DNA sequence: CAGCTAATGGCCATAATACCATAATAATAGTTTTTA
DNA sequence: TAAAAACTATTATTATGGTATTATGGCCTTGGGC
C-alpha cells in the first residue's frame, strides 16, 4: 500500500507521469496481491483505473510495447470482484474502455491480444453483474450495451480485421440472459 | 579520459652509478622524481595511471623477456604500499640493494626500450588520451658503435611520436645541466614557461588537483524563438578534497553502512509515503509532500534567458556572494552563436553591457536573477587565457544579500598619511600572480595522508606563503609603521 | 528584533476605489500588509502588532468620542505573533467603507505605542499609517502626535495608491500607474504627510512617503527596526609591523532555509515514530551488520586505500588557533579580475572603535589603496569556534561609508581551463555586418540600465534591489495558502511574482521587432 | 570579598554530511527491411 | 505469417559535482542581597 502510494504520488508532479518501470512492478506483482485481496474498495479501483488511462499516450515511451505491457497483463488478471469496479464507474468508464480499445488495438504494436483480453473481460464482469442486475442493469444495461453496441453495427460496414472476436463476445455480452429484460430476440 | 603519464629511467651502465660524485647518482634524483610524481597524483589523485619502469639493466622485469628491462609496476593510479613497494629506492644501502637485488647495468639497445615502455602504453585496459613519458639520463653517447642503433632511434622514434606516444629528456644535470645540443632530437619527443628540475613539480603538485572536467549542459533560450544551449564549467568548486570514507575499525575495511527509517516508537519501518516534508511553527505543525516541495521550486525548467543588458560598471562590489563558476556557451552544438555570442561579446562589452539571466539549475530548483557579464577574450602570443571567452555568470543582490548590514558615521584620515602612507604600501605591495595561492592548511592532511603513502615519520612539511614573513615585513618598508602610529595616537594598542 | 509594531490602515472608499490593473487599495492593503502577516511568521523573533483600523464602518477604541475616535476600530493587541492572529486576515478583511479622519488614527496609533509597550520591553518601534489621503485632513494635533512619537521613537511610514511625482506591475520597476492617476484630494492628503513626515523625521520621509504597489516593488519595511552586523572581534594584522582590533562584518552572503523541510511523520505528523538508520554494515561476502557506529576514517584514494582514523586526523592537523585576520600583502588592480573575485561570505570590515584612531589610519591606507587601484591579501581565521582560512579582502568606495569586506582569494588550483579554440577565430563564423548592428540598437532597446532622472543612474529595468528571490517568496505563497488554507495544488503564483520575474515591456516592446530582426536576420540549425 | 559567580541562559561558523543530480562514455533495445 | 540484421533511437554508466542537509561548531548571555 505504499508503493500504491508513493506510485499513486510519481503519477502526478514530475512532468505529470510515474516512472513506468514502476508502475510495471507495481501492477506487475500487484497482480498476486489483488489476487490475494478479498475485495478491494476504496482507493484501488482508482488506482488501476488511473494507471490504465494515464498508459494512453506516448509518455517514457521504452520498449514501447512496455507502456502496453503495463495495462497488458494489468487489466487481464485482474478479475477480481475488487476487480468488479467500475462497475460503480462504468457509465462512464465503458467510454473509457473502449477508449484504451481503440487505443491499443488500433495502436500499430505486437500485443494487441491484451486489449482484446480485458476488453472481453471486464466486459464479461459487466456483462456479470448485468446478469444479476435489472435496476442497475436495465437501462445503464443498454448504456453500455449501446456504447459498444456502436461497435456492434460497426463491424458491418468497416474493416477491424481480428476485432471481428471482440463483436461476438460483446454480440454475447447483449445477449446472456438478457432477452428477459431486455428482448434480444432479433438476436 | 583518465590517462597515461610515465617514468623511466635509462640505463647504460655508470648512470644508476654517481659517476662517482659527491652528492647523489642523478640515478637518484630522478628516484625522487618518480616519487614526486606518483606521489604527487596522490595529491591531485589523478585518475591518469602512472609508470615506474627501468632498462638497459643486468637482470629484467618484464613480459618482452629480454635483455637490460626491468617493469617496475604496471599502470596504475597510485597505492600506499605501491608508495612503500616503492619506498625502498632511495639510499645508498637501498641504491646498490636495489641495483644489485636486481642486477645493474650491463647493456641495452635503445628503440628496443621504446617499444618497450611503448609496450606498456600497450598495459592500457582502459579510457586514457594523454600519452606522455620522461626518461632519465645523462647519456651522452646512446652508442658510437652501431649506428644501425641510431638508425633505430632516428627510425621507431619517429613511430613512436606518430604513436601519440611522448618522452622528452629534461634537463638533469649531466655537467652544464647537460653540456649536449648536438644530435639530441630524437631522445625527446594556454601560455606557459619550461623548466628544468623536479622542484617545480614537487611543490607545484603539491596541493594540485583534477584537470579535465566539462559535464552539465543546459540551455538559454536567448528570446523564445531563438536558441543556444550553455556548457555549465567549473572554473573551480572551490575545491575541495574527497571527503571522509567509512571504513571499520580493525576490518578496515567500506562499512558499506545503508540508512533508511525504521519507525522510530514502535520497531517497526518507515517511508517517505508514511512522512513527508514539514514547516513547524507556534502551535501550527505544517506538513507538506517532498513532491509538493519539490515542485514547489518549479517556474519554468533548468535553462536559461537573456533577461536584458546593463552598465558592466553598473555594479562592482556594492556586494558580492557565490561566484560565477565558468558557464561557456556551447558553440559546436549551437553556433553561429559563434556569430551571434561573438559579436554580443563584442558589442555589450563594447557597450560595457551585459546580459541579465534568470539561472534554473539542474532538475530545475527555484531559479534565480543573476546577471552575465560577457567574458572577454585573451590570449597572448602563446594564448594565455585568463578570460575565455564566455560570461561571467554574475548573481543578483537580494534581499537576503542585504539582509543586514550596519550604517553609521565615519570619521575621516588626512593627506598627511598617505604621503607616506602610498608608498608604505609600495612596501607592502606586490605583484602577485595568478600561482601559489590555496588554503593549504587542508592540503597538509593529505600530507599526513602522504604519511602513510610513504609510511614516514614527518610530511613534506612545505612552504607556501599564505603567512608574512616578518624579515620582509620588518625589512623593506621598516618601522615607519611607528610614524603612523603616533600620527594621530598614543594606542596602547 | 524585541519590538512592538502599529500598523494603521485604511479599508475605506477610496481604498476600496474600483481601479484597472493594479487590485484596489485596500486589496492593496492586504496583499502587501499581509506580507508583513508572511515576514512576522518569517521574522521568527520578538515583534508584536496592536491595529488601528480605519476606512472601517465602526468604531473600537479607548474613547469613543471627542468627535475623533471616528472610525477607529482597535482589533488586534501587541503579543507574540500567532497563528490566530494570522487567520483574522483571512476572516475580518473586507472592504469596509466609511471614513476616518487621519490625526484620529495617529493619536489612537500613538496610545497603541503607549500603554501596551508598557508592560512590553521594546527596544525599537515604529507607527506606519498605509493610507490614500481621502478625508477632511486634520491638521490640528499634527505636531503633538509627531514629536511625542518622537517621545514614542516611532519611524514612519505611508502607503497610498500613487508616486510622489505590458501591464502596471502592481509590484516590480517602480511607480506604475498612468502618472497622474492621483485624485488631488488625496494630494492635499498628500502635503499633509508632507507635513507629519518632514516634521518628524524630516523632509526626507517624502521619499518614504510609498505606495501599497511599490510597496510591492520594494522591501521597504524590511529595514526599520532590526540589529546591525556584530563585532567579530579580532586583530587585522598589517605586516609584522602593524596589528589592529577590528571588527570584521558579514556584508553580503547566501541565504537558506529556515528548516529542512520537517521529514517527520505522515499519517500523524508525530516525529515519535521518525528518525533513519544507522545500519552500518559489514563490507563483503553477506557483509553483515556492524555494531557501535565507530570505525576508522580513512578512504581509498588512486587506486588506494586509505586506513586512516579520526585520531591521526585531529593531531596530525595543523590549524589556525582560535582566530587571526593578517594581511598576507597587497597588490594593484590591473592584472585582477572580477570573475577572480571568489567567494560567496563577504566582510563589511569596520572598526573595533572608541579609540577610533587606527580607524582614521585605516582610513589612510585606505585611500592609499584606492587612488592606486590596491587590493588587500588577508589571512582570516573567523574566531568564536576553531578555524583556519585565507583570503582576499577589498576596500569598497561609497563616499558616505567604507569598508574593506573579506572575500575569498581564488585559490591557485581554482582555474579550470580547457583546449578551446579561440572566438578570436570567428573564420568560420561571421555574417553581414548589417544584421549585427541592428541587433545592437536592439541591446539599447534591451538595455535594463538606461540613463535615467539624468542622475546618470540607469534605472536597470529588473535593478536587482528589493526585487528578491523565489525560493523563499514562492514558499511564502505557499505558506499563506497551505499554512492558512487546507492542502491544494500550486498555490497562487500571483504574477507580482512574475511581474519580478519579469522585465517591462517597454524594453520588451522596443525590443519586439527586433526579436523580429533575430529571427529574420539570425537563422537556427539542428 | 572582592565582586557573583560561572557555567547558566544562547549559538553562530564551519566543516562535514546529505541529496541529488549530470557526461563522460560506453549498452540497450528498437522499430523498419524483406523472407519466408 | 513471422522472421533476419538492422544501423538507428532509446533509456540505460557514472565522477563529479554541486546543491541541500546534518551536526554542533566553542562562544556570548543569566543570574541575586550578601
Amino acid at each position: 500500500r505504499a508503493f500504491l502510494g508513493e506510485l499513486k504520488t510519481q503519477m502526478t508532479s514530475a512532468v505529470r507521469e510515474p516512472k513506468l518501470p514502476v508502475l510495471a512492478g507495481c501492477l506487475k506483482g500487484l497482480s498476486s496481491l489483488l489476487c490475494n485481496f478479498t475485495k478491494s474498495m476504496e482507493e484501488d479501483p482508482q488506482t488501476s483505473r488511473e494507471i490504465f488511462n494515464f498508459v494512453l499516450k506516448a509518455i517514457r515511451p521504452q520498449i514501447d510495447l512496455k507502456r502496453y505491457a503495463v495495462p497488458s497483463a494489468g487489466l487481464r488478471l485482474f478479475a477480481l470482484h475488487a476487480s468488479q469496479f467500475s462497475t460503480c464507474l462504468l457509465d462512464n468508464y465503458v467510454s473509457l474502455f473502449e477508449v484504451l480499445l481503440k487505443w491499443c488495438a488500433h495502436t500499430n504494436v505486437e500485443l494487441k491480444k491484451a486489449a482484446l483480453s480485458a476488453l472481453e473481460s471486464f466486459l464479461k464482469q459487466v456483462s456479470n453483474m448485468v446478469a444479476k442486475n435489472a435496476e442497475m442493469h436495465k437501462n445503464k444495461l443498454q448504456y453500455f450495451m449501446e456504447q459498444f453496441y456502436g461497435i456492434i453495427r460497426n463491424v458491418d460496414s468497416n474493416n477491424k480485421e481480428l476485432s471481428i472476436a471482440i463483436r461476438g463476445y460483446g454480440l454475447f455480452a447483449g445477449p446472456c440472459k438478457v432477452i428477459n429484460a431486455k428482448d434480444v430476440d432479433f438476436m | 579520459g583518465r590517462d597515461s603519464l610515465i617514468f623511466l629511467v635509462d640505463a647504460s651502465k655508470a648512470m644508476f652509478e654517481s659517476q662517482s660524485e659527491d652528492e647523489l647518482t642523478p640515478f637518484d634524483m630522478s628516484i625522487q622524481c618518480i616519487q614526486s610524481v606518483y606521489i604527487s597524483k596522490i595529491i591531485s589523485s589523478d585518475r591518469d595511471l602512472l609508470a615506474v619502469v627501468f632498462y638497459g639493466t643486468e637482470k629484467d622485469k618484464n613480459s618482452v623477456n629480454f635483455k637490460n628491462i626491468y617493469v617496475l609496476q604496471e599502470l596504475d593510479n597510485p597505492g600506499a604500499k605501491r608508495i612503500l613497494e616503492l619506498d625502498q629506492f632511495k639510499g645508498q644501502q637501498g641504491q646498490k640493494r636495489f641495483q644489485d637485488m636486481m642486477g645493474h647495468g650491463s647493456d641495452y639497445s635503445l628503440s628496443e626500450v621504446l617499444w618497450v615502455c611503448a609496450n606498456l602504453f600497450s598495459d592500457v585496459q582502459f579510457k586514457m588520451s594523454h600519452k606522455r613519458i620522461m626518461l632519465f639520463t645523462n647519456e651522452d653517447n646512446p652508442h658510437g658503435n652501431d649506428s644501425a642503433k641510431a638508425s633505430r632511434a632516428r627510425t621507431k622514434a619517429g613511430d613512436l611520436r606518430d604513436t601519440g606516444i611522448f618522452l622528452d629528456l629534461m634537463h638533469l644535470k649531466k655537467p652544464g645541466g647537460f653540456d649536449i645540443s648536438l644530435f639530441y632530437r630524437d631522445i625527446i619527443s594556454v601560455h606557459f614557461e619550461e623548466s628544468s628540475k623536479l622542484e617545480d613539480l614537487l611543490r607545484k603538485v603539491r596541493a594540485k588537483e583534477t584537470r579535465k572536467r566539462a559535464l552539465s549542459r543546459l540551455k538559454l533560450k536567448l528570446n523564445k524563438d531563438i536558441v543556444i544551449s550553455v556548457g555549465i564549467y567549473n572554473l573551480v568548486q572551490k575545491a575541495l578534497k574527497p571527503p571522509p570514507i567509512k571504513l571499520y575499525r580493525e576490518t578496515n575495511e567500506p562499512v558499506k553502512t545503508k540508512t533508511r527509517t525504521f519507525n522510530t516508537s514502535t520497531g517497526g519501518l518507515l517511508l517517505p509515503s508514511d512522512t513527508k516534508r514539514s514547516q513547524i511553527y507556534g502551535s501550527r505543525q505544517i506538513i507538506l509532500e517532498k513532491e509538493e516541495t519539490e515542485e514547489l521550486k518549479r517556474f519554468d525548467d533548468p535553462g536559461l534567458m537573456l533577461m536584458g543588458f546593463k552598465p558592466l560598471v553598473l555594479l562592482k562590489k556594492h556586494h558580492y556572494l557565490r561566484p560565477s563558476l565558468f558557464v561557456y556557451p556551447e558553440e559546436s552544438l549551437v553556433i553561429g552563436s559563434s556569430t551571434l555570442f561573438s559579436a554580443l561579446l563584442i558589442k555589450c562589452l563594447e557597450k560595457e553591457v551585459a546580459a541579465l539571466c534568470r539561472y534554473t539549475p539542474r532538475r530545475n530548483i527555484p531559479p534565480y536573477f543573476v546577471a552575465l557579464v560577457p567574458q572577454e577574450e585573451e590570449l597572448d602570443d602563446q594564448k594565455i587565457q585568463v578570460t575565455p571567452p564566455g560570461f561571467q555568470l554574475v548573481f543578483l543582490p537580494f534581499a537576503d544579500d542585504k539582509r543586514k548590514m550596519p550604517f553609521t558615521e565615519k570619521i575621516m584620515a588626512t593627506p598627511e598619511q598617505v604621503g607616506k602612507m602610498k608608498a608604505i604600501v609600495e612596501k607592502l605591495r606586490f605583484t602577485y600572480r595568478s600561482d601559489s595561492f590555496e588554503n593549504p592548511v587542508l592540503q597538509q592532511h593529505f600530507r599526513n595522508l602522504e604519511a602513510l603513502a610513504l609510511d614516514l615519520m614527518e610530511p613534506e612539511q612545505a612552504v607556501d606563503l599564505t603567512l608574512p614573513k616578518v624579515e620582509a615585513m620588518n625589512k623593506r618598508l621598516g618601522s615607519l609603521v611607528d610614524e603612523f602610529k603616533e600620527l594621530v595616537y598614543p594606542p596602547d594598542y | 528584533n524585541k519590538a512592538a509594531v502599529v500598523l494603521c490602515m485604511d479599508v475605506g472608499f477610496t481604498m476600496s476605489n474600483s481601479i484597472p490593473g493594479i487590485e484596489s487599495p485596500f486589496e492593496q492593503a492586504k496583499k502587501v500588509i499581509t506580507m508583513f502577516v508572511q515576514r512576522q511568521v518569517f521574522a521568527e523573533n520578538k515583534d508584536e502588532i496592536a491595529l488601528v483600523l480605519f476606512g472601517t464602518d465602526g468604531t473600537d477604541n479607548p474613547l469613543s468620542g471627542g468627535d475623533q475616535y471616528q472610525n477607529i476600530t482597535v482589533h488586534r493587541h501587541l503579543m507574540l505573533p500567532d497563528f490566530d492572529l494570522l487567520e483574522d486576515i483571512e476572516s475580518k478583511i473586507q472592504p469596509g467603507s466609511q471614513q476616518a479622519d487621519f490625526l484620529d488614527a495617529l493619536i489612537v496609533s500613538m496610545d497603541v505605542i503607549q500603554h501596551e509597550t508598557i508592560g512590553k520591553k521594546f527596544e525599537k518601534r515604529h507607527i506606519e499609517i498605509f493610507t490614500d489621503l481621502s478625508s477632511r485632513f486634520s491638521k490640528s494635533q499634527l505636531d503633538i502626535i509627531i514629536h511625542s512619537l518622537k517621545k514614542c521613537d516611532i519611524s514612519l511610514q505611508f502607503f497610498l495608491p500613487f508616486s510622489l511625482g505590458g501591464p502596471f506591475r502592481l509590484g516590480g520597476h517602480g511607480p506604475s500607474f498612468p502618472l497622474k492617476g492621483i485624485t488631488e484630494q488625496q494630494k492635499e492628503g498628500l502635503e499633509i504627510v508632507k507635513m507629519v513626515m518632514i516634521s518628524l523625521e524630516g523632509e526626507d520621509g517624502l521619499d518614504e512617503i510609498y505606495s501599497f504597489s511599490e510597496s510591492l516593488r520594494k522591501l521597504c519595511v524590511f529595514k526599520k527596526i532590526e540589529r546591525h552586523s556584530i563585532h567579530w572581534p579580532c586583530r587585522l594584522t598589517i605586516g609584522s609591523n602593524l596589528s589592529i582590533r577590528i571588527a570584521a562584518y558579514k556584508s553580503i552572503l547566501q541565504e537558506r532555509v529556515k528548516k529542512t523541510w520537517t521529514v517527520v511523520d505522515a499519517k500523524t505528523l508525530k516525529k515519535e515514530d521518525i528518525q533513519k538508520e544507522t545500519v552500518y554494515c559489514l563490507n563483503d561476502d553477506d557483509e553483515t551488520e556492524v555494531l557501535k557506529e565507530d570505525i576508522i576514517q580513512g578512504f581509498r584514494y588512486g587506486s588506494d586505500i586509505v586506513p586512516f582514523s579520526k585520531v591521526d586526523e585531529e593531531q596530525m592537523k595543523y590549524k589556525s588557533e582560535g582566530k587571526c585576520f593578517s594581511v598576507l600583502g597587497f597588490c594593484k588592480s590591473s592584472q585582477v579580475q572580477r570573475r577572480f573575485f571568489m567567494g560567496n561570505q563577504v566582510l563589511k570590515v569596520f572598526a573595533a572603535r572608541d579609540d577610533e584612531a587606527a580607524a582614521v589610519a585605516l582610513s589612510s591606507l585606505i585611500h592609499a589603496l584606492d587612488d592606486l587601484d590596491m587590493v588587500a591579501i588577508v589571512r582570516y581565521a573567523y574566531d568564536k569556534r576553531a578555524n583556519p582560512q585565507v583570503g582576499v579582502a577589498f576596500p569598497h568606495i561609497k563616499h558616505n561609508y567604507e569598508c574593506l569586506v573579506y572575500v575569498q582569494l581564488p585559490f591557485m588550483e581554482d582555474l579550470r581551463q580547457y583546449m578551446f579554440s579561440s572566438l578570436k577565430n570567428s573564420k568560420k563564423y561571421a555574417p553581414t555586418e548589417a544584421q549585427l548592428n541592428a541587433v545592437d540598437a536592439l541591446i539599447d532597446s534591451m538595455s535594463l540600465a538606461k540613463k535615467d532622472e539624468k542622475t546618470d543612474t540607469l534605472e536597470d529595468l529588473f535593478p536587482t534591489t528589493k526585487i528578491p528571490n523565489p525560493r523563499f517568496q514562492r514558499l511564502f505563497q505557499c505558506l499563506l495558502h497551505r499554512a492558512l488554507h487546507p492542502r491544494e495544488p500550486l498555490p497562487p503564483i500571483q504574477q507580482h511574482i512574475w511581474n519580478m520575474l519579469n522585465p517591462p515591456a517597454e524594453v520588451t516592446t522596443k525590443s519586439q521587432i527586433p526579436l523580429s530582426k533575430i529571427k529574420t536576420l539570425f537563422p537556427l540549425i539542428e
